[PDB]
DNA sequence: CCGGCAATCGATGTATATATCTGACACGTGCCTGGAGACTAGGGAGTAATCCCCTTGGCGGTTAAAACGCGGGGGACAGCGCGTACGTGCGTTTAAGCGGTGCTAGAGCTGTCTACGACCAATTGAGCGGCCTCGGCACCGGGATTCTGATGGGCGG
DNA sequence: CCGCCCATCAGAATCCCGGTGCCGAGGCCGCTCAATTGGTCGTAGACAGCTCTAGCACCGCTTAAACGCACGTACGCGCTGTCCCCCGCGTTTTAACCGCCAAGGGGATTACTCCCTAGTCTCCAGGCACGTGTCAGATATATACATCGATTGCCGG
């Protein structure tokens, strides 16, 4: 046991390889190149009572349900009765010790003199606090900087079919709630494969990718529960999220507030359902095609995509979707 | 039948338009009606020959190749239309 | 007192911006109008496409501004700016035209 | 060696002639022109009949080619008159 | 008999311009593939009349002037009297034929 | 006691009588030898038939008698009895001849 | 031999002849040189066509039929002149 | 292939082939299409050039109508084929009388 | 089902703009224009070769038709240079056959 | 006591009536080449059935363009005076027009024969039509800048 | 004492950037069929020779037309004054344009006859070249007849 130094894991080659991503209430998340390999090194701060971004930061006890979560939605890809290969899969999970080094902080600067961060510096860290890292494969580019510049609908109508048939593999896989979805969390990678395999409940179906492999990232909130043990994070106390105006997200959360009255340690997979509504409304509103709708079989697709989002919302799982609505028979 | 004095659908302004691209500063209160008249001449051959060409095919729809061979019959070549 | 500029400053801007634009100045709908009424005589129940309106608007424009062009040098010709009916008959005449 | 041959219209011209008008005559200038004017009048029909078959995808030319060249060519009442004329005859031509 | 009698299209026809040199000047002309059978009746038909329309109204023009032979000062006369004629020769030039006598009311003396 | 006419008559006469016959208003020769000066200017050693010379005037006398009509016209528009350059110039604008 | 100045040749008196035929009562001192370039250029263009007509056809003499090809394809058909 | 021979690149089996139907005469040499090729591809060459030149002018990559009808319009010998042509989008020159100019 | 194909006048005058001026393109309507021009044009010269040889009692038209009629119905300057491409394109056929 | 309006009076150019003389026009004849009669083979054109694309029609919202009124300044139009360029006629000079005479360059026609174009069979690659991406081009919105039109303030022979 | 020039003020016209929406190139397949290659075969036209029509050059004689000059007057052109009638700007009313959605009418494609036109052979009658008179028109002469320009002769304010 006990935590290892930096140059264990991220040594000083593969620190000056280095590109800032994104940082957080939790820690940060934040690119390298390690084994050939774009790999993203995700750092959390644990065991610190320690005032940062507006908080302290909680004991690895309270990270452990995000990493159980982690590694069996890994996992989920590896498995024979459910499998689907749109989700993440990580490489391995260490503890460090010591201070921030001055190549992070450098890269946070020109990251703020570039594209602006809203928390704090990571320098007052002293060298005896512990942090978290860990793994993730580069999956892409977030949907919400890649808006202006898909092709047509028709890649629309393949990724909702890929996410649509991740989430309902995953429900009868471990019944996993995801409760978190805006556009700025969905990836996308250009690859060769023309037509992906996967597998739910013990039957082999294929997607059109068209060219295009999805993914989305973990959820700290995400719900499931394995052989009677349940897996979330409660969120009854933190009622401003969902007191929130101003654009759906915040519509959406006082949905899962209302539908299971606050009794979060059920199973209701219904709200997924609106979490897709929430993406097709974007889709229909906030986004642009590079194809002009003169096509009139596009046209037909674009009013099918349409009287979905309308009438999806009379069904029950994405399981329902999937195997009973038009667009997905 | 039902359509009727619709050339009355030229407006002033239009004419006053046309004018302006033509490079003319100032017009007179008579104009109007003779380039109201004009018009209707040169749409009245125009039109009757189309016609004609659109009778001999045996056809019930007037085409932009007939028109384009009735311009180009009457001596007023039109590029940029089939051809 | 409001501002008011003198009559033929607002002629030459409408001549300097109408001659450098390309699109038709007469509306669409009347014009179609009145090709439909004048095509009626020859024949009963007649159809049309799009493309046939337009080149028959893209002519008619074409010839009116050349007209127009003519009669403006007859009007100039007789030591004058106004352009008056007889400049048109003149100009007719001469092209050959009318008889 | 041998001279040719050259053929005109006067004969008919007339023969046409002496049908309207049975006490007139005619000079040779007179003739050149009318021979002149016949010829310019068969060229412009012929060509624009070519034309309309052309056009509409046919290898034949017949007299429906003919009646809307005749149609397109010849102004107002000239046309009306000239139409019936034609139809005349090749009624008689079946006939016999 | 082996053969009847030989009988003129134009006769069938009840013609005097000629029908067989109207057809082969159709053929040998460069115009299309083939040519139908009632072509050349009806061309000739149509210049038929033109003809007769034109030598009549030079007649009455030359009688008016008090002769008997047709010269081109007639053609010219009776061709720009008459509108339809006068609109399809719009750009033809008669040899020796002249001009209309016309003088604008202006140049005339009060 | 001379007898004289008053400005115009002569005129007037000579308008009525050349609108009446039909023969040529220019001499032959000088057309002639006009014709062949300038056709020397495209080939050497050339020769005309007379029928070409003909034609040739005809065809002349024609064009310039169309457009002294069209020119007296452009004349008495501007309110004025004696033709000018300048309405050979407009008329030959409008007919379309550079 | 070379022949120059002929112009010269169409003298005053006839353009006034031409005029009176035309219609005109009073002539300005300035229209004979006009009429005069007039004059060359439409000989010219004439002249031209007819020469290129004969020349293709391999001969050294100009005849009547090339001179009415010529007015015929410049626009101007004329009767008289046989064809 | 007839047109790499000869160093053009408009067809010349393509013109010999719509020269031998259309009814222009009855037999049709092996030297017509090449010429008739050269000059085709020659006006072609020479329109393009002025017209791409009008459209640089004007700040643009591409050529649209109205660079068609400057390039046309301002050159005598173009003008002067195209005397009785009309050109759809096309516009007219810009050009004002000197009098009716203020004073 | 595929439609009739239709012939046109495209690739050859993108490649020849494309051999004049390498970084230019073009519109849709400025193409359709080009193949009206290059129709009417070639419309023309054939009838006025066709006459010409009408006119002579020939029954073939050969390449002095067509230099004959380039020649009549081009303005002076165009036509030399027309000829000129004429012929160099014809010799070069002619010598590499 | 004139400026006029009609009525003559003379002179000039044009239209009209009569007698002779010619050459262009209206038939007669012989002959040959182009049109008519008779028959066969095959392919261009006529007809029926089917598919689906493009034209016609309807409804609601918004807003840019058409319609109407009014004050006033600049242009169209008539009247007048002046000067010179153009019309009319006469005497003298020039070259067109007509009638022959002579010579030859070139248009027009005929007979041979060779090369060039039409036609056919087997091969194959150029060109067109569906489906799909997409990198840059044209597009607008703002702001700033500029430039031009309409104005009052003055030194002077 | 009539001004004709200069310095200010407002309002269009044009430049620079930033963010969006599509289009014109490109790629693939899959054909389809039109162009290329290698032969034979019948005739269009190039070439050489000959005949003779018409285009060119020169000379002499007549007479009509072109040319130069003098004289007078009517027409073109510039200036002034008056009044109507289009131009510029503000307010209110009408319908054009954009978006979307059905209904079905007629244009385009495929398959199957079959009658009309091209091609060939034989034969003779219509039309063209050539040759002769005779009479419609051209020419010459004399004779009215309409019209233009000047002079007279009264005439009412």
């Amino acid at each position: 046991k006990g935590p290892v130094p930096f140059s264990h894991c991220l040594p000083t080659e593969k620190l000056q390889r280095c590109e800032k991503i994104g940082e957080g209430v939790f820690g940060e998340v934040f690119q390298t190149i390690a084994d050939h390999t774009p790999v993203a090194i995700k750092i959390i701060a644990i065991e610190g009572p320690d005032l940062v971004n507006g908080s302290h930061q909680k004991t690895f006890e309270e990270i452990l349900p995000e990493i159980i979560i982690s590694k069996e939605l890994s996992l989920l890809s590896g498995e024979v009765c459910n499998r689907t290969e749109g989700f993440i899969g990580l490489n391995s999970v260490h503890c460090v010790q010591g201070s921030y080094p001055p190549l992070l902080l450098k890269a946070w600067d020109h990251y703020n003199s570039t594209k602006g961060s809203a928390n704090d510096r990571p320098d007052f860290f002293k060298d005896d606090q512990l942090f978290i890292v860990l793994e993730f494969e580069f999956g892409g580019i977030d949907l919400e900087q890649m808006r202006t510049k898909l092709s047509s609908l028709a890649t629309a109508k393949s990724i909702l079919h890929q996410l649509t048939a991740s989430l309902a593999v995953a429900e009868a896989s471990l019944r996993f709630e995801h409760r978190d979805l805006h556009w700025g969390n969905v990836l996308l990678k250009k690859t060769s494969l023309k037509k992906l395999h996967y597998t739910l409940n013990g039957k082999s179906s294929t997607i059109p990718s068209c060219g295009l492999q999805v993914s989305i990232i973990d959820y700290t909130l995400s719900r499931l529960e394995r052989d009677g043990i349940v897996v979330f994070c409660d969120v009854s106390m933190d009622e401003d999220l969902f007191t929130g105006d101003g654009d759906y997200q915040f519509d959406i959360y006082r949905l899962m507030k209302k539908e299971n009255n606050n009794r979060w340690g059920e199973y209701h997979p219904y709200s997924n359902v609106l979490w897709l509504h929430y993406l097709t409304d974007k889709m229909l509103k906030q986004m642009t095609f590079k194809t002009k709708c003169n096509t009139p079989a596009m046209k037909q697709i674009k009013r099918k995509i349409q009287e979905f989002h309308r009438t999806m919302l009379n069904f029950s799982s994405a399981t329902d979707l999937l195997c009973q609505h038009s667009l997905f028979k | 039948k039902v359509l009727r004095d619709n050339i009355q659908g030229i407006t002033k302004p239009a004419i006053r338009r046309l004018a302006r691209r033509g490079g003319v500063k100032r017009i007179s209160g008579l104009i109007y009606e003779e380039t109201r008249g004009v018009l209707k001449v040169f749409l009245e051959n125009v039109i009757r020959d189309a016609v004609t060409y659109t009778e001999h095919a045996k056809r019930k729809t007037v085409t932009a190749m007939d028109v384009v061979y009735a311009l180009k019959r009457q001596g007023r070549t039109l590029y940029g239309f089939g051809g | 007192k409001p501002h008011r500029y003198r009559p033929g400053t607002v002629a030459l801007r409408e001549i300097r911006r109408y001659q450098k634009s390309t699109e038709l100045l007469i509306r669409k709908l009347p014009f179609q109008r009145l090709v439909r009424e004048i095509a009626q005589d020859f024949k009963t129940d007649l159809r049309f496409q799009s493309s046939a309106v337009m080149a028959l608007q893209e002519a008619s424009e074409a010839y009116l501004v050349a007209l127009f062009e003519d009669t403006n040098l007859c009007a100039i010709h007789a030591k004058r700016v106004t352009i008056m009916p007889k400049d048109i008959q003149l100009a007719r005449r001469i092209r050959g035209e009318r008889a | 060696r041998r001279k040719t041959r050259k053929e005109s219209y006067a004969i008919y011209v007339y023969k046409v002639l002496k049908q309207v008008h049975p006490d007139t005559g005619i000079s040779s200038k007179a003739m050149s022109i009318m021979n002149s004017f016949v010829n310019d009048v068969f060229e412009r029909i012929a060509g624009e009949a070519s034309r309309l078959a052309h056009y509409n995808k046919r290898s034949t030319i017949t007299s429906r080619e003919i009646q809307t060249a005749v149609r397109l060519l010849l102004p107002g009442e000239l046309a009306k008159h000239a139409v019936s004329e034609g139809t005349k005859a090749v009624t008689k031509y079946t006939s016999a | 008999k082996t053969r009847a009698k030989a009988k003129t299209r134009s006769s069938r026809a009840g013609l005097q311009f000629p029908v067989g040199r109207v057809h082969r000047l159709l053929r040998k002309g460069n115009y299309a593939e083939r040519v139908g059978a009632g072509a050349p009746v009806y061309l000739a038909a149509v210049l038929e009349y033109l003809t007769a329309e034109i030598l009549e109204l030079a007649g009455n023009a030359a009688r008016d002037n008090k002769k008997t032979r047709i010269i081109p000062r007639h053609l010219q006369l009776a061709v720009r009297n008459d509108e339809e004629l006068n609109k399809l020769l719009g750009r033809v030039t008669i040899a020796q034929g002249g001009v209309l006598p016309n003088i604008q009311s202006v140049l005339l003396p009060k």
